[PDB]
RNA sequence: GUGGAAGUCUGUUAGAGUUGGUGUCCUACAAUACCCUCUCGUGAUCUAUGUGUAGGGGUGAAAGGCCCAUCGAGUCCGGCA
RNA sequence: GUCGGGUGAGAACCCCGACGGCCUAAUGGAUAAGGGUUCCUCAGCACUGCUGAUCAGCUGAGGGUUAGCCGGUCCUAAGUCAUACCGCAACUCGACUAUGACGAAAUGGGAAACGGGUUAAUAUUCCCGUGCCACUAUGCAGUGAAAGUUGACGCCCUGGGGUCGAUCACGCUGGGCAUCGCCCAGUCGAACCGUCCAACUCCGUGGAAGCCGUAAUGGCAGGAAGCGGACGAACGGCGGCAUAGGGAAACGUGAUUCAACCUGGGGCCCAUGAAAAGACGAGCAUAGUGUCCGUACCGAGAACCGACACAGGUGUCCAUGGCGGCGAAAGCCAAGGCCUGUCGGGAGCAACCAACGUUAGGGAAUUCGGCAAGUUAGUCCCGUACCUUCGGAAGAAGGGAUGCCUGCUCCGGAACGGAGCAGGUCGCAGUGACUCGGAAGCUCGGACUGUCUAGUAACAACAUAGGUGACCGCAAAUCCGCAAGGACUCGUACGGUCACUGAAUCCUGCCCAGUGCAGGUAUCUGAACACCUCGUACAAGAGGACGAAGGACCUGUCAACGGCGGGGGUCUUAAGGUAGCGUAGUACCUUGCCGCAUCAGUAGCGGCUUGCAUGAAUGGAUUAACCAGAGCUUCACUGUCCCAACGUUGGGCCCGGUGAACUGUACAUUCCAGUGCGGAGUCUGGAGACACCCAGGGGGAAGCGAAGACCCUAUGGAGCUUUACUGCAGGCUGUCGCUGAGGACUCUCACUCCGGGAGGAGGACACCGAUAGCCGGGCA
RNA sequence: CGAGUGGCUUGCUACCUCGAUGUCGGUUCCCUCCAUCCUGCCCGUGCAGAAGCGGGCAAGGGUGAGGUUGUUCGCCUAUUA
RNA sequence: ACGACCGUAUAGUACGAGAGGAACUACGGUUGGUGGCCACUGGUGUACCGGUUGUUCGAGAGAGCACGUGCCGGGUAGCCA
């Protein structure tokens, strides 16, 4: 997380790089197929270890609140 | 650093050459153009009222 | 004085200038003669360095192989389509008219066929609202209602890779790297920093500017600067 | 325990920089030098070569800094006795 | 450097030998640029060489650079040019769009060369031997042939394969040493041809429900291990090459660590890390062809730039020579280079000066200030406060240990790797030299890394992430251009432009009167054209009607410019200073008052605080970390001081040789007084005064150096500012032309934009040309 | 209230220098003045003594070290004839 | 080329109710200044002798270098305070 930052930045900056790169850095189920192996490739891009599936997400998460919406309507 | 002597020593870079129309060590190599005769840049030769007197 | 800043930029040097070179391609709709039936297969995911967003390699049935502005959703193995007929899943491209009101959009055509204008960045979309035989009503990212042709084309979904402004720079390096992508001189020195000759708020034995910072709409330029036109300013009211 | 992040630390590695000595020099070795001290040294890093931007114009992390020992408007010749 | 010697008319510095030294990322080896013959030979010394010269980068004359397989050449990069088109009064000018060409010699891509030998000077070029590539021709094979692969790629960490080197063991050959038995060198052998193949990927078998595997991550019923197989690497192994070559000889074998080279795994990106020619795909024999340009030498404390044989400046590769040690560190030493960072001789060599060593007792008393110097120091063990953004603070602080010798243990496959144990033992001192932090506290500033005044300022200044406001839907906002056109933009509001503030934390009050910007506007004001009236056989001209932007007027707006007082228990002019902070880097009075600390403290810190003249993104308060930033305190330390001494090296002094400059109206041995345009070696009165020369520290010559930067003056200059004067771009707006049909409206045919086209959108508007009004330090 | 002396302060003047007479404070090193702080010799005393106060002659010698401040000046401390 | 101070005897005396408390003179010492000197103490002492680290000359012996002594210990003459 944030602790290769040091003492420098302050709370917020680190806080929120530790948060978002957390939940970036978390198992992802795959689209694909249902298994949780999806991993940043990128800016934007994620591809399942187990299947290969490369794919486009967020840019640190997989799904944003945005394209989840796309699904339904 | 001084812009000086010190500044001197990074000159070796080949730029103002004998030129083919004139003869004069004016043919810029990089631009391709000669400061004396205006080869490269004139079909016409390069020249100038300022260069004498204004009377002359 | 001297020219502005903002007058130096304007002649286009290097300075100024994108890294043209370096970009991938002119993310734009493919055209298609007429009845829909083109579609290809989704080949890869790019990176896009003009946009800090990823973008799609795709093969076309009639073998043209084009990157494209791709939205959330989309990867390798998905078949996309554009035309008229285009099904109405998310990366397929088809006319404002075919498109069922009420579902997110993305690379909006501002003229048919012009290729895609709006809505292209990080994570954003416009909103079909109204249809109509002769206007289609969108509701830009800016959330200005935007009256267009119909027959323009747009692709379903809202535009990959959003959130990227979620994360702070945090160091004045990640800037740096990223500045290095764009037709964009950084840092930026404050005009009250300058000296009077440089800018309009230059000057002075301390850093303030010396006039309002509103400048009127007919102001010339090396003397718009500050707060353009500004129907209002700081957070009161 | 493993792992090995960082505009992270120490560091005359190379390389870059230039704080104090207000030392030596000051018809100099030198029209900006010498020595000791000192700062940076995986990064907004340093560097070669090629290449672009030209004078009320450039270029400027802004000191009116820099654009060939020339800058609050280069240099050359001319206007000009 | 010294002693001998060689040559020569002449020798400190030209050459030989010995002895003694210097250089170790360079003072060695190979080169780029740049120089241009400086290279080699012979002959010379008038020139150049910091002295001399028989020497030479000097002078003169000759000579010297050899390529199918090293570069160029070819390709394309940022980008450049040429032609066409268009613009421009015009062009040697100018943007776009076409086409074409140019653009990389160390250091991008790339068909092919190795070994030995040879010259005074070349050398993958010549010679000998061997190998290889491309094209073409002949012949056999082949119908395949263009899909694909390659060329071809970022940063960080890492495994495996592996050569050279280095080291260890043992043998052989040669050398050195001479109480031992040690120490040094060598022990060789290419391109290329052939062959072998780890890793990755895949196939078959197999059938794991918990196993497989890694340095680490990881893998699997979507089929794990094991087993068998396909594809498949090195500048590597192996065989040939080679009764080639090289060596006086021997002409080794194994090992470890392993640069090069090869091949994998992992991680990072608001950053995504060239292109093209070419190669492969696509066989073999024989033969012919392979032209053109470069090639000497230096590559630097004398061959380059800096006027110089200049202590400056100047790119790449050798980063694996030994000991040492963490080390590409120090110190010492090989190979290789040098004694040319090129003037010498003499004096115990004084004063004085530059670098520097050591100084008893005291220990910052020195000083603006601890400036300068000193102290500490490597490694291991123990141990470690306030504060804190929980990362840090921290190597806090403080305490202990440290060598050698003998015999061992543990980790590991092992190291000539690491960690320990027991015993013995020497010194004042065991990181014994070298290398190698002094430490602690309070306050101020800026958050941090970063930037800057090339050449007196490195800071608190700039930047920054972060916070905020403004403009704009892309035929946009902003900006460049006279125009043709252009940047932003291979971009599209999660954008990018224009500004302010400047990490985090707690916060950011009141004021829209003035000024600015913006919106609205009954009425008022508001130009020109057209229109109406008067005037003129026409015209000038006067007046009217209509009225755009703009202004009046109204409103919104301060994280817009900015403001936040006097008086009384409201007045100017809108409000009347809230949280906070406060004698401030802001406090005149001022050394404010009280306290801390000291013998004594205009300092410093804390409290008070009526603040000459604090205060909220002109940001306020506060703040961990960071800092060649400003002030202060303590321990330690010490020649900074008391108070100076002695010593070391280079000068200074004498001698040989070389050999300037500054400066000079004249005279001049002055001193004390006086006088004088009031600051005299020279006038006046006295005094003193024999001449010349050496060394010294600088009292005077208002010493030398510079037509004063301060100040004023000139109907001098320049940069900058603005509600100075006057104008000029630019923006907004009306009108006319392009411009057409039927105070509000439709249409389509010019014109504009979108579309490949069909066609779609817009449309007499817009653009452009002309003109009128408003704004207009952007500019003159 | 009146009369003066000095030329250390401050002010005035604008004589001298603008083809430059280098600033304040400090330091180091030399000479001097007396309107005498100490020391010598004296006079008066509201001089018992001791310790003082005031005055005269007198410039031989001495007049030191520190804390704040760039300070001169001045404030403060302990020594001192 | 000598200035000045402290102490002892004078003396717990003269003076004085007491508290307190002199002098002449003779002595001893200190301080500042001055000139010279080195037996004594102290400094230096890259003369010299020893110890010892790293490296090189194969070891030993004996040596070079480590800035003009590698460092540490002792230190004669001389010069000095
Ligand atoms: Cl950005
Ligand atoms: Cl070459
Ligand atoms: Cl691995
Ligand atoms: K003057
Ligand atoms: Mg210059
Ligand atoms: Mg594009
Ligand atoms: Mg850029
Ligand atoms: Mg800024
Ligand atoms: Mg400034
Ligand atoms: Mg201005
Ligand atoms: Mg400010
Ligand atoms: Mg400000
Ligand atoms: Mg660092
Ligand atoms: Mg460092
Ligand atoms: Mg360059
Ligand atoms: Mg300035
Ligand atoms: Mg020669
Ligand atoms: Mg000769
Ligand atoms: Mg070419
Ligand atoms: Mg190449
Ligand atoms: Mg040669
Ligand atoms: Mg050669
Ligand atoms: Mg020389
Ligand atoms: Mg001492
Ligand atoms: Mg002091
Ligand atoms: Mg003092
Ligand atoms: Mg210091
Ligand atoms: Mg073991
Ligand atoms: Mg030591
Ligand atoms: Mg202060
Ligand atoms: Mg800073
Ligand atoms: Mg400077
Ligand atoms: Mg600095
Ligand atoms: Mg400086
Ligand atoms: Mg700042
Ligand atoms: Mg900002
Ligand atoms: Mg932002
Ligand atoms: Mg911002
Ligand atoms: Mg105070
Ligand atoms: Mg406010
Ligand atoms: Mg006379
Ligand atoms: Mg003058
Ligand atoms: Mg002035
Ligand atoms: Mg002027
Ligand atoms: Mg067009
Ligand atoms: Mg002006
Ligand atoms: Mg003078
Ligand atoms: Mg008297
Ligand atoms: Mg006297
Ligand atoms: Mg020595
Ligand atoms: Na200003
Ligand atoms: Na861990
Ligand atoms: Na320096
Ligand atoms: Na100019
Ligand atoms: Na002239
Ligand atoms: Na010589
Ligand atoms: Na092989
Ligand atoms: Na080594
Ligand atoms: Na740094
Ligand atoms: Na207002
Ligand atoms: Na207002
Ligand atoms: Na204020
Ligand atoms: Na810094
Ligand atoms: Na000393
Ligand atoms: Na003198
Ligand atoms: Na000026
Ligand atoms: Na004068
Ligand atoms: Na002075
Ligand atoms: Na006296
Ligand atoms: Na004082």
């Amino acid at each position: 997380r944030s602790g290769r930052f040091g003492a420098r930045y302050g709370r917020v900056s680190r806080r929120r790089v530790a948060e978002i790169e957390s939940e970036m850095n978390e198992d992802h189920a795959c689209p694909n197929c249902g298994e949780d192996r999806v991993d940043r490739q990128g800016t934007g891009i994620w591809q399942c270890s187990y299947c290969d599936y490369k794919f486009t997400g967020g840019s640190y998460k997989p799904e944003t609140p945005g394209g989840k919406t796309v699904r339904r309507s | 650093t001084g812009a000086g002597t010190p500044s001197q020593g990074k000159k070796n870079t080949t730029t103002h050459t004998k030129c083919r129309r004139c003869g004069e060590k004016s043919y810029h190599t990089k631009k391709k153009v000669c400061s004396s005769c205006g080869f490269g840049k004139s079909a016409k030769r390069r020249d100038y009222e300022w260069q004498s007197k204004a009377g002359e | 004085g001297r020219r502005i800043q903002g007058q130096r930029r304007g002649r286009g040097t290097s300075t100024f200038r994108a890294p043209s070179h370096r970009y991938k391609a002119d993310l734009e709709h493919r055209k298609v003669e007429d009845g829909d039936v083109i579609a290809g297969t989704v080949v890869d995911i790019e990176h896009d360095p003009a946009r800090s967003a990823p973008v799609a390699a795709v093969e076309f049935e009639d073998g043209d192989r084009r990157l494209i502005l791709a939205p959330e959703g989309v990867g390798v193995g998905d078949e996309l389509q554009v035309g008229v007929s285009a099904e109405i899943a998310p990366g397929n491209t088809l006319p404002l008219a075919e498109i069922p009101e009420g579902v997110p959009v993305c690379n909006v055509e501002s003229s048919p066929g012009d290729g895609g204008k709006f809505a292209r960045a990080s994570g954003v979309n416009a909103q079909l609202l109204t249809h109509d035989r002769n206007v289609a009503v969108v509701k830009l990212p800016s959330g200005e209602m935007k009256r267009l042709d119909p027959q323009c084309r747009a692709t379903i979904g809202v535009v990959a890779g959003g959130g990227r402004t979620d994360k702070p720079f945090v160091k004045a390096g990640n800037k740096h790297h990223k500045m290095k992508a764009r037709g964009t001189k950084w840092p930026n020195v404050r005009g009250v920093a300058m000296n009077a000759v440089d800018h309009p708020f230059g000057g002075g034995g301390r850093q303030h500017p010396g006039k309002p910072k509103s400048i009127s709409r007919n102001a010339p330029p090396g003397r718009k600067v500050g707060d353009i036109a500004s129907k209002r300013t700081g957070r009161g009211g």
